[PDB]
RNA sequence: UUGACAUUGUGAAGAGACAUAGAGGGUGUAGAAUAAGUGGGAGCUUCGGCGCCAGUGAAAUACCACUACCUUUAUAGUUUCUUUACUUAUUCAAUGAAGCGGAGCUGGAAUUCAUUUUCCACGUUCUAGCAUUCAAGGUCCCAUUCGGGGCUGAUCCGGGUU
RNA sequence: UCUUUGUAAAGUGCCUUCGAAGAGUCGAGUUGUUUGGGAAUGCAGCUCUAAGUGGGUGGUAAAUUCCAUCUAAAGCUAAAU
RNA sequence: UUGACCUCAAAUCAGGUAGGAGUACCCGCUGAACUUAAGCAUAUCAAUAAGCGGAGGAAAAGAAACCAACCGGGAUUGCCUUAGUAACGGCGAGUGAAGCGGCAAAAGCUCAAAUUUGAAAUCUGGUACCUUCGGUGCCCGAGUUGUAAUUUGGAGAGGGCA
């Protein structure tokens, strides 16, 4: 196919064609609406891989996001406590913004699930995305044992319990011996080391 | 490769048009430092010979100056003084000892210039005088490093045949390489302007 | 240009694909032959219909068999076929970029089609497919240099034209 | 509040050097002779001529070359400085995005050095009235019904609201 | 117990050509945060930005040379809890 | 002038679907301070409480970009243990894991990236019928900017042979 050959143009994200192509895009998004319908992706070959077939139900959004960090609420700086938590300018808010992107889409077209997302655009002020949204109740999507655990109402909402790639990501979620505040997740490997576990017969 | 163009072979004979020897050049191409104990500070002994004409002044003494009256081009001794330091330049270069260290501060305005003498490189003051006199009127190569970079030297003859010229180019890449100094960049065979007196360059 | 678009539009009129009832009289057919005479699929004839789809031309390409490729000028995301001009002067096979995707559909029964190819052609013309091979590589193939050293774009507005007109008239002439 | 990077691109000046070869430049003694150094080397061209040799100096040549040394960039881009010239990004402002830009017409300032080389205008000023019915007129149609359509009246071109 | 659904599907031996495998990602600098993680455990902002006998990891940074074990940047899955 | 394509829409269009409550457990964000240090600023309380978002009968994790260095082990979870150790810390107060060993339970896999190209073979909907949680036929649509079958790193694909 040719997938292979667009894998490799947009890898090569800096040479005079794709820096073309970025900045007639991000005009192109940054004259539209925050969170606004996507007819067809920019990306097919990112879109194919995260797991799009180009039939009916599976919807593309694209959303801006605002870009920095999050500066802090309780007003005026005043953070009414110990010095040493007093930032309000350098805090860096855990969640990423693909994950923002994902979760303001799954508020807004909230009869549909999310699959994953992905990056397409990025200026000084905003991160562009595309979500990749499934629609679950239609019924292509309820038939063909690869697409009906979507269906499944364990998988409500995967944007918003961190359960995409990336939610999956922000959590800190793999193996490894570098994953020890979580691997499990994290609450969990909390509470199951600050359990006094007792017994009847006490050892 | 060095088989497509002639780099030692018979691909170039007929380019030139003189019908007397004439040599072949070969220069390395590595940049190097501005200093004097860098670089390849060797001459081997080149298999076929260079098809040159060389005389020897051979100013030896008691122990040596007897066997240059049948192996050898000019027989001279340590008396015969008042030539070699103001008129006569009829040489390619000398021959010497280690047993007449006191003749050679003598010697040096005349034949040091045009490299009829020796100062510390080539090795012109070699005491065997039996069995080296089979290696230097087959005349060797000249290895001599210069200022910032370039390496002249001189491999073989182009009217040469390809079967003597065949083991002569390949022994002589294996000495400016190997016993060469750490002070040398990547790629130590980068260039090879080859060409021999009077046609055009074939480099690698 | 027209007229070559118009010879390429005459000889793909006559090459469509099958469509659904031309599938079901052969498949009628086909389904007679295998019950009666057991052909194996081959009391139907061999086809000769257009190339289409972007992998499947773009795998024709790769593999050298593709005799003529049209490309669109067309959708927005141009990284799908910004590589088939590239991919054409690798592999030699001639190239040209018709205008609009929209006759590549109605040539193929589809909305849009955005890429066609030959590989086959009947024995009919094979003389105005080189001539028409001819008049692409006069057009495209052969001057690819040439365009690929060149840079578009930097037309102004009509406004700020005229008046970089009448600046640069009235700053270095009278 | 200031500095650096990103959004942030593109033209026009000024110094650093490369793709790419060439004309030429580079004068302490001696030595046919301005040899920045090296290699091959006793000969090449029909001949002449030079060259080997000779002699000289730290360096011997005719002949083909490499590194370099000071200009010349003719062809294409990379850099920090000049702020200049940019609209498409960005930012502001206003309007129920109404006349913007360019060209022509009639007048007229305008003097012609051949014919216009230019530039301005290009429907309203005594008056607390009025200004609307796709516009009257002119012109071409319908198939003459009572009516309706087209152009002009109100210049074309470009669709960038300014 | 009624169909025999099928000249269909699956499975394994030998030789050859092969053998695609997820990028603003991996990673690195710095900052905030957290950890038991200590020249930096993880996440996140911004800045730079890849590779293919490549890439991660082998918990004292770095250079050089081997070894070992793995495949990321996509997704499903009851029970023990 | 007719007829398509892309993009954006408008309906008391046809049919769907989300909001809320509970929230004991679970998944994330956000997030203190009293308190301990015999003062207090890092630290501790605590990656906690309050706030917020989102689920289920369990949630999450899950088939290794793992642990290891052995004679190697093999998805995840949980228990006994390692271990109040290694390490962190005004090295103060305190904070604090992992690998192995034993056990319960044990279950494995699926996509993208290969033209099927002698044949989109796939699918939503509407209709008519029925052995009407669905099946068949027909008909517009989605769809080749790619829907099916074939394979997924453990293998596998294309030819050839028995």
């Amino acid at each position: 196919g040719a997938y292979k050959y667009l894998e490799e143009l947009q890898r090569k994200k800096q040479s005079d064609v794709l820096r073309f192509l970025q900045r007639v895009r991000v005009w192109e998004y940054r004259q539209k609406n925050v969170i606004h319908r996507a007819a067809r992706p920019t990306r097919p070959d990112k879109a194919r891989r995260l797991g799009y077939k180009a039939k009916q139900g599976f919807v593309i959004y694209r959303v801006r996001v605002r870009r920095g960090n999050r500066k802090r609420p309780v007003p005026k700086g005043a953070t009414y406590g110990k010095p040493t938590n007093q930032g309000v300018n350098e805090l860096k808010y855990q969640r990423s913004l693909r994950a923002t992107a994902e979760e303001r889409v799954g508020r807004r077209a909230a009869n549909l699930r999310v699959l994953n997302s992905y990056w397409v655009n990025q200026d000084s002020t905003y991160k562009y995305f595309e979500v990749i949204l499934v629609d679950p109740q239609h019924k292509a999507i309820r038939r063909d044992a690869r697409y009906n655990w979507i269906c499944d109402p364990v998988h409500k909402h995967r944007e918003a319990r961190g359960l995409t790639a990336t939610g999956k990501k922000s959590r800190g979620i793999n193996k490894g011996h570098k994953f020890n505040n979580t691997k499990a997740g994290r609450r969990k490997t909390w509470k199951r080391q600050n359990t006094l576990s007792l017994w009847r017969y006490r050892k | 490769v060095k088989e497509l163009l002639k780099y030692s072979n018979e691909t170039k004979k007929r380019n030139f048009l003189e019908t007397v020897e004439l040599q072949v050049g070969l220069k390395n191409y590595d940049p190097q430092r501005d200093k004097r104990f860098s670089g390849s500070l060797k001459l081997p002994n080149c298999p076929r010979p260079n098809m040159s004409i060389c005389i020897f002044g051979d100013a030896f003494d008691v122990d040596r100056a007897k066997s240059c009256g049948v192996d050898a081009m000019s027989v001279d001794d340590l008396k015969k003084l008042n030539k070699n330091k103001k008129l006569i330049k009829k040489l390619s270069k000398k021959y010497n000892a280690f047993i007449a260290s006191e003749v050679l501060i003598k010697q040096v305005p005349r034949l040091l210039g045009p490299q009829l003498s020796k100062a510390g490189k080539f090795p012109t003051p070699v005491s065997h005088n039996d069995d080296l006199y089979g290696k230097v009127t087959d005349v060797r190569s000249t290895i001599k490093f210069q200022l910032k970079k370039v390496l002249c030297l001189a491999v073989a003859v182009g009217n040469v045949e390809m079967e003597e010229d065949v083991l002569v180019n390949q022994i002589l890449m294996s000495v400016n390489f190997f016993v060469s100094l750490l002070k040398k960049n990547w790629q130590n065979v980068g260039s090879l302007v080859v060409k021999s007196s009077m046609g055009p360059a074939f480099r690698l | 240009d027209r007229n070559t678009a118009a010879e390429t539009f005459k000889l793909f009129n006559k090459y469509r694909p099958e469509t659904a009832a031309e599938k079901k009289e052969r498949l009628t057919k086909e389904a007679a032959a295998v019950a009666e005479g057991k052909s194996k699929q081959d009391a139907s004839p061999k086809p000769y219909a257009v190339k289409y789809g972007l992998n499947h031309v773009v795998a024709l390409i790769e593999n050298k068999k593709a005799k003529l490729v049209l490309i669109a000028n067309d959708v927005d995301p141009i990284e799908l076929v910004v590589f088939l001009p590239a991919l054409c002067k690798k592999m030699g096979v001639p190239y040209a970029i018709v205008k609009g995707k929209a006759r590549l559909g109605t040539l193929v029964n589809q909305k849009t089609s955005a890429v066609a190819a030959l590989t086959e052609v009947r024995a009919e013309d094979e003389a105005a497919l080189a001539k028409l091979v001819s008049t692409i590589d006069a057009n495209f193939a052969d001057k690819y240099d040439e365009v690929k050293k060149h840079w578009g774009g930097g037309i102004l507005g009509n406004k700020a034209q005229a008046k970089m007109d009448k600046r640069a008239k009235n700053s270095d002439s009278a």
